[PDB]
């Protein structure tokens, strides 16, 4: 009803009115070169090679930001625009620092390709280059400032995607360099990205510094599991050994962006890992053994003890195949005493409404809102592609946030309601004047975070959101399906957990302490030796032993994200799967496979051989959880509001206070990320001040 | 050399070895990178 | 002749420094695929091979490595009678190459000072 | 004896650097023959499309 | 001279070529499929994998074509087609001194006529190809390895065949022989992925699907 | 004893033969779990699944029931046997 | 499009019976290959080997597949024939040097990270 | 400067030295651990830091075509001294 | 077409038997149909055009000699090109491979605009150039 006909070198391509030259381009195929154009970020037009040639029209245009209109024909390989190109390519690299052979860029450089094909073969640059002062923004970005482009896309990416406006240029003309001006440290959760987003060498890797060559490096795709996002990510491994993680473009998780922690943390996968069995002596001492005495010990003590006291409390890094392979072992042995480390409300409906543990209209719904209320969440570390998500749609779509938690930096600007639990009842009769709003919303959203769960009141406060959204659901101002609950969970193995049927919490440990306890991946600490009863048998099944294995008696080395398959559920229900990159390390082995060869020397063994049989047998516990990158919406609110109008559990008067309010928090949380040595750089980095990082970033 | 002498330098050596196969001053290869990944090391304490 | 190609030698700065920076274009251009290179910063800050093995079991002593390094900081020596009673010692270590290098810095210098217009 | 004779004089290689490498003097001097010895030695000239078959008279 | 280092291009050779074809295509409409000349002057000829006894004998026998030399026969494995395997015959004409091209197309379980019929040379070059591919050639006087050990398994020319194969040799003292025993090599190949994420030739950019 | 450990109801969520399936989980359900509030019904749902009904006993024992093209009083039935067949 | 050119038979009956004459080419051939080749496992030691050389693709349902088989069984005989093939090779079939490997799930968990 | 480890192996200078429990050393046995005793991390250190008196200067490595590609420097943080990437030749402003 | 009394053979293509791959690595392995994601360091798209299947990584030890990647995978290093999902699995299917295709991730259409960076009610607003 309003496409525009515009020619691709003659081709005819309909283009919706506001489209770019770039766009049409990339239509018919052609992509048009180009430094200072992400399709992220905002468009800048000062790199001036998108200059592209129209027809009838002596003046080459910028495709990065003209708008096409009717009868323009793009003659893309015109000689004129030809040696726009050749120029530009000229003026670009009339400056640049000999640096390839010690660039990192070197083999992935955006420069050095377009050199290759758009440009020319030889300079007639005979004068002195200029050379710029490098600028230090902490531990994890190192800056070679000479070798920038400004094409401003940096700047632009602190500005919009991350929010803090600390990037920026200073003075004018050749000498107009790219920095923060004052001694600031870029710290963000999403500062990393800026070295994906620099077409240059100009800001790089600092962890990844001088290790490999991109040309050698095999890329295999996987999936975050350090947050609750599931970002797609592309491990980059040679010599069967990881070294760096880079984004996966997947438009719906995480864009193209990925946080701190899911980028500098690989090396975290190499330091205080489990790779040989351990059993206890008659000292009490761990000590190496083969895989046989220590699964032989713990078949008998599984036999042995049976019935309640027999449990299991699952970690936060692990898989779903491992997971269903734990609890078919321990519901042989009639053990239905599965825990997981982080604590969801079970009163009332509980787990057993699919809707009542999700974000139901997924992250990319945001993008669609009008009304955003969080409750007790600090999304910025506890999901930070979530944050990023709700800033995009702030952005544009002039999104309004409210957070009923404590005030943190959100980067944009929220309304703090408060920091009560009280004002959720307010919003729920109306006598708080936000209810209004949230009535008059057209498409509102409530968020209430999984850490806020982790309070004694948890159900109140789940009970209090629910009436949130039945109140706002009531009147029918909200469309149709808009599913408006919204659970937003850290931990990556929770919501499959919740899937299967583990208990969302850790009470049936304290209620029935069991004399054999199965931790699988807990490094939470959460329940130690004291509230287990006397010579208690305790496995731990990990990579990382931190805050479990040293409290167990068989330390069964178990795999990693980077070095198996399976499958990690998001917070949004969608269910992604990671592929090996690496082998384990020593002697360690699949974690399902370790439960299936314990079941088997046990006597009760477990039916599934394969992974395709361990992936049969989740679908037959949840048939979601093979539908691969596909969520599946849950429906039945009024099921679970109903189920949880019963307890009327009542709030208590402690602030909602996320444990996470700074940057300090976000780095050391998890067992690989603790284990890490670059996120101990970054927490010192942030904590004490900017006389930690400095180094000799000249190279 | 006596007339035209070579360039000197102080990593040049200053005995010029022979092939040394065979003797037991030969060459074995090895790696000359250190470890990737580290262990657990696990505490002293009895504790249990 | 000067441009003889023989037994590989890493040669370095007058200085004393290495030239080899880790660049990686020699193992990214050899035939064989006889060069195994890991690189990580040194404590100066510099990037400096901590592994470069060049395999003269696998070697076709075509040059390449020594056209593709962009600070001749490999090279094919002039030396070739160093045959070997054992295998292993065909397997070349950084160390083995820095002795090389060390040792025929005296030829190798004058090779390419004699050959260097020509490239 | 007539190539002896002939011996014209020239450049070796065609004067494109992204078919053949530039001089190592021109590399150490120059971004543009830097950046295309990088690529020439790690990628290569990329071919157009195409299949051909060319013979010569060899001494066989 | 104004394109020093552009090959310098010959249009003479072009159209006598794009005539030729054009003639081909006339006499044998049975089988010809699609004929070209490329860009430096070689003309293709892509007929229907039963034209492969009658189009290369006429070739061979016109007065106007006189193809006397199977200067080269082989095949292109290309995955990504039905019918993968690609067989390339080259010929020659000493007496107008002009080189074609004639490519049919055949899968894995379909015979081709043997053209050692026509061509006496094909006979050791259709055995190469029957062992790089495994395209058999059906009425060959003998089809045998001719290239692979005795007691191969497998065609190495195939794309979905490992360059390093599947089975090493070694000598065993035990039984005193040259056993064979599954591959495993001291350094992995280290497959480098070398390959610009930027168009190259806009000429030859496949219009979108 | 085979004391009714779990139920795991597999529905689809929008074709026909799950419909019957869906009118009990719309109605005949809080009132279920106000019958007995220690019961791990789960209503894990799923596209393109044909509607099933799981009844994992003690001992790590299941028995699947279809329930295609069942209706509500149907699933209703077909359930209140399972939770009631247990001692 | 269902419908495609054989090979040599035009059903599976043919190829069959092509087959059953390979089998009994080669089965009549074992003691000759034992003698000549001057081979050291019994008659029956490569006859047996013979059998389960057929039986590993008697699967095979495709009578296509069938004659290609045939064909290269043709080709296998040929060599040891003519003495094209040697001892080394024909002791291949007999995978001697080889360590016995794992069926179990067990045994492979504990011995290394594979299927 | 090449050092001694605790079993007695020369460590090199990318810091590799076998560990006492480990079998590899057999392989030295009868032999000797090849190690360059010209350590480049020593070797750059005394030679001295150029005063140059320009804001920018170029190094090249000496010798034009027998050093490394030409780079240049920027000499304006009083803290610290410009080191060439290639080389490890510092500079420094005369006292700015 | 083919007048050779020309044969139904309507069962599926078959080759495991044909191409001399041994028994482990013919079901044990899983092929995985997928178009290659860009390299998020470049901004070019031309190396997510084609589809391309590989196999499972497999252990890759340290040689005691040296410390190469030692590896016992013949099909590690061994990656096809394939110009459409279809033909990709065909082959798949024809070779008896296990598969898991991956649907083609595609950028979503943007909708860019110069003038929104000088927006007068809105938040795109810039704050710098
Ligand atoms: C070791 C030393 C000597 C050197 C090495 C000696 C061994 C060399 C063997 C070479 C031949 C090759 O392995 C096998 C081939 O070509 S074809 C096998 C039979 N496969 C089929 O025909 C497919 C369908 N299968 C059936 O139909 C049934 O298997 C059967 C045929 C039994 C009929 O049964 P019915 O009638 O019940
Ligand atoms: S950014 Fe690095 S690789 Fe790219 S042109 Fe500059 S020095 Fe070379
Ligand atoms: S530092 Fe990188 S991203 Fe920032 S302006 Fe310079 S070239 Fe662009
Ligand atoms: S000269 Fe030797 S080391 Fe250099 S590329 Fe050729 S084979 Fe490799
Ligand atoms: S090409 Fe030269 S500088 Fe680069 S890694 Fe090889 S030896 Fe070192
Ligand atoms: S991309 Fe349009 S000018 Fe930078
Ligand atoms: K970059
Ligand atoms: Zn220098």
């Amino acid at each position: 009803s309003n496409l525009i006909e515009v020619f691709v070198d003659g081709q005819s391509v309909m283009v919706e009115p506001g489209t770019t030259v770039l766009q049409a381009c990339e239509k018919v195929g052609m992509q048009i070169p180009r430094f200072c154009y992400h399709e992220r970020l905002s468009v800048a037009g000062n790199c001036r090679m998108c200059l592209v040639e129209i027809e009838k029209a002596p003046k080459v245009v910028a495709a990065c930001a003209m708008p096409v209109m009717k009868g323009w024909n793009i003659l893309t390989n015109s000689e004129k625009s030809k040696k726009a190109r050749e120029g530009v390519m000229e003026f670009l690299l009339a400056n640049h620092p000999l640096d390839c052979p010690i660039c990192d860029q070197g083999g992935e450089c955006d420069l050095q390709d377009q050199s290759m094909m758009f440009g020319s073969d030889r300079s007639r640059f005979l004068e002195g280059k200029r050379a710029v002062e490098d600028k230090n923004i902490g531990p994890l970005v190192k800056t070679i400032m000479t070798r920038c482009i400004q094409c401003t896309r940096c700047i632009r990416f602190a500005s919009e995607i991350a929010g803090v406006d600390d990037l920026g240029t200073t003075g004018r003309g050749n000498d107009m360099q790219v920095g923060t001006y004052i001694e600031k440290m870029f710290m963000s959760e999403l500062s990393g990205n800026i070295i994906d987003i620099c077409p240059v060498g100009a800001l790089t890797s600092k962890p990844y510094a001088f290790t490999a060559r991109p040309w050698e490096t095999r890329k295999t795709e996987s999936i975050d599991v350090m947050d609750a996002v599931g970002s797609n990510i592309v491990v980059s491994t040679r010599t069967g050994e990881v070294m760096r993680i880079l984004p996966r473009m997947h438009e719906d998780i995480n864009e193209e962006w990925i946080s701190d922690k899911t980028r500098f943390a690989y090396d975290g996968l190499k330091r205080q890992r489990l790779t040989q069995p351990m059993i206890r002596n008659e000292k009490g001492l761990l000590t190496y053994t083969t895989w046989e005495d220590a699964l032989s010990r713990v078949a008998g003590m599984l036999q042995s003890f049976q019935g309640n006291d027999v449990a299991a409390i699952a970690g936060g890094l692990v898989d779903a195949e491992a997971l269903v392979a734990l609890k078919d072992l321990l519901n042989r042995v009639d053990s239905d005493s599965l825990c997981t480390e982080e604590v969801f409300p079970t009163a009332g409906a509980g787990t057993d409404l699919r809707s009542n543990y999700l974000l139901n209209t997924t992250i990319a719904g945001v993008e669609e809102a009008d009304v955003i209320l969080l409750v007790g969440t600090n999304p910025r570390f506890e999901a930070p592609l979530f944050n990023a998500r709700i800033r995009k749609s702030w952005l544009h779509n002039d999104l309004k946030v409210a957070l009923i938690g404590s005030p943190v930096d959100l980067t944009y600007r929220y309304d703090h309601l408060g920091d009560s639990p009280k004002i959720l009842q307010d919003i729920a009769s109306g006598n708080h004047p936000f209810s209004q709003i949230l009535k008059e919303a057209k498409k509102p959203m409530v968020v209430l975070g999984s850490s806020a769960l982790q309070r004694s009141d948890g159900t109140a406060i789940l009970a209090a959101v629910s009436n949130i959204a039945q109140n706002i659901r009531l009147s029918s101002g909200v469309t149709g399906d808009w599913k408006v609950m919204n659970i937003l969970h850290r931990i990556a193995s929770q919501v499959a957990a919740l899937d299967l049927g583990y208990k969302p919490g850790v009470e049936a440990i304290r209620k029935n302490p069991p004399k054999v306890l199965f931790l699988l991946g807990a490094d939470g600490g959460c329940i130690t030796r004291q509230d287990l009863p006397k010579d208690c048998f305790i496995i731990y099944q990990g990579h990382h032993g931190d805050v479990g294995a040293p409290m167990a008696d068989v330390i069964l080395p178990g795999a990693a994200y980077t070095e198996k398959s399976a499958t990690y559920v998001n917070t949004e229900g969608r269910a992604q799967q990671t592929k090996v990159a690496v082998t384990p390390p020593g002697l360690a082995r699949e974690d399902w496979k370790i439960i299936r060869a314990l079941s088997e020397i046990a006597g009760m063994t477990l039916p599934y051989d394969t992974l395709d049989q361990v992936r049969s047998r989740l679908e037959e516990v949840s048939p979601n959880l093979v539908r691969y990158d596909d969520v599946e919406g849950a429906n039945y609110f009024q099921q679970a509001n109903e189920l949880s109008k019963l307890v009327n559990q009542q709030l208590l008067a402690d602030p909602l206070v996320p444990p996470q309010l700074t940057i300090k928090d976000f780095y050391m949380t998890d067992s690989i990320s603790r284990a890490s040595q670059t996120m101990a750089k970054c927490v010192k980095a942030v904590t004490e001040g900017i006389q930690a990082v400095e180094e000799p970033s000249i190279c | 050399p006596t007339t035209k002498p070579p360039t000197a330098r102080k990593y040049i050596w200053t005995n010029h070895k022979f092939n040394v196969s065979g003797t037991p001053q030969q060459y074995v290869p090895y790696s000359t990178t250190r470890k990737k990944i580290q262990e657990w090391v696990p505490p002293s304490t009895p504790y249990k | 002749s000067p441009r003889f190609r023989g037994e590989h030698a890493l040669r370095r700065y007058p200085s004393g420094e290495e030239r080899c920076i880790a660049c990686k274009l020699c193992e990214a251009v050899c035939p064989a695929q006889a060069i195994t290179i890991e690189a990580e910063p040194r404590a100066d800050g510099s990037r400096r091979t901590t592994r470069y093995d060049i395999d003269m079991t696998k070697c076709i002593y075509c040059g390449f490595c020594q056209e593709a390094c962009p600070v001749d900081a490999i090279v094919e020596g002039p030396n070739f009678e160093f045959s070997t009673e054992t295998h292993e010692e065909l397997l070349y270590n950084k160390e083995k190459l820095l002795n090389n290098g060390d040792k025929w810095e005296a030829e190798i210098a004058a090779n390419i000072q004699a050959d260097y217009l020509y490239r | 004896s007539q190539c002896l004779n002939k011996m014209p004089p020239g450049e070796i290689k065609v004067d494109d650097a992204k078919v053949s490498p530039p001089k190592r003097a021109e590399m150490k001097t120059s971004m543009e023959s830097l950046i295309h010895h990088f690529k020439l030695y790690t990628e290569g000239y990329q071919v157009p499309p195409g299949a051909t078959y060319t013979a010569i008279e060899a001494p066989k | 001279d104004t394109r020093p280092t552009i090959r310098p291009r010959n249009d003479v050779v072009h159209k006598q070529l794009s005539a030729f074809g054009q003639y081909v295509a006339e006499i044998l409409p049975k089988y010809v499929q699609q004929v070209q000349v490329s860009c430096f002057n070689e003309l293709e000829i892509f007929i229907h994998p039963d034209g492969v006894i009658p189009v290369l004998t006429f070739l061979r026998d016109h007065t106007n074509a006189q193809f006397k030399s199977l200067a080269d026969l082989t095949a292109v494995d290309v995955p990504t087609r039905q019918n993968r395997f690609e067989i390339v015959y080259n010929l020659l004409s000493l007496r107008f001194n002009s080189q074609i091209r004639v490519k049919t197309y055949t899968d894995e379980l379909t015979p081709i006529e043997s053209s050692v019929t026509v061509y006496k040379a094909a006979n050791w070059y259709e055995r190469e190809i029957w062992d790089m591919f495994g395209v058999f050639f059906a009425n060959h006087p003998d089809l045998r390895r001719i290239l692979t050990g005795y007691g191969f398994e497998g065609h190495p020319f195939r794309k979905d065949f490992p360059l390093s194969g599947y089975v090493e040799l070694r000598y065993d003292d035990e039984v005193k022989r040259v056993v064979a025993e599954p591959v495993e090599l001291a350094q992995e190949f280290r497959k480098f992925d070398l390959n610009s994420p930027w168009e190259a030739f806009p000429a030859y950019r496949q219009p979108p699907e | 004893k085979l004391g009714l450990r779990e139920i795991r109801i597999h529905l689809c969520q929008r074709s026909p033969g799950s419909q019957g399936v869906r009118d009990f989980i719309e109605k005949r359900y809080v009132e279920l779990k106000k019958a007995n509030p220690d019961l791990p019904i789960l209503i894990r749902e799923c596209s393109d699944v044909q509607p099933k009904l799981w009844a994992r006993y003690a001992f790590g024992q299941e028995k699947n029931v279809s329930l295609n093209n069942f209706s509500a009083d149907q699933v209703t039935r077909t359930l209140e046997n399972v939770l009631s067949g247990k001692a | 499009g269902t419908s495609v050119k054989p090979i040599f038979s035009r059903d599976m009956n043919e190829a069959k019976r092509r087959v059953r004459e390979l089998y009994r080419a080669w089965y009549r051939e074992v003691p000759n290959t034992v003698h000549l080749f001057q081979l050291d496992i019994s008659v029956k030691q490569g006859r047996d080997k013979v059998r389960e050389m057929f039986m590993k693709n008697a699967h095979v349902t495709d009578p296509r597949v069938v004659d290609l088989l045939v064909i290269k069984g043709k080709m296998e005989l040929e060599e040891t024939i003519n003495v094209w093939k040697q001892r080394t090779h024909i002791m291949r079939f007999f995978h001697e040097t080889e360590a016995p490997r794992p069926t179990d799930f067990l045994s492979k968990f504990y011995v290394g990270h594979d299927p | 400067g090449v050092r001694t480890s605790p079993t007695g192996e020369k460590v090199t200078h990318t810091g590799q030295a076998y560990d006492d429990g480990d079998y590899r050393r057999v392989r030295f046995s009868d032999r000797q651990k090849e190690v360059n005793e010209n350590f480049a991390i020593d070797l750059i250190a005394e030679q001295p830091v150029s005063e140059v008196g320009s804001r920018v200067i170029s190094c090249d490595g000496g010798g034009g075509a027998l050093g490394h590609p030409r780079v240049y420097i920027n000499l304006d943080k009083e803290t610290k001294t410009g080191t060439c990437g290639y080389c490890g030749l510092q500079f420094r402003q005369p006292h700015h | 077409t083919q007048d050779t009394q020309l044969i139904a053979v309507d069962e599926k293509l078959d080759i495991t038997t044909l191409t001399g791959v041994p028994e482990e690595h013919i079901k044990t392995r899983k092929v995985r149909i997928f178009v290659p994601a860009r390299n998020n360091m470049q901004s070019g798209v031309n190396n997510t055009k084609k589809w391309k299947m590989e196999f499972d990584t497999r252990e890759r030890w340290e040689n005691p000699l040296m410390g190469w990647s030692s590896t016992a995978d013949p099909l590690s290093n061994l990656v096809l090109t394939f110009s459409t999902k279809e033909d990709a699995v065909a082959f798949a299917e024809k070779n008896g491979w296990s598969f898991d295709v991956e649907e083609r991730k595609v950028p979503k259409p943007k909708s860019k605009s110069y003038g929104a960076n000088f927006s007068w009610n809105k938040r795109t607003r810039v704050s710098t150039k």
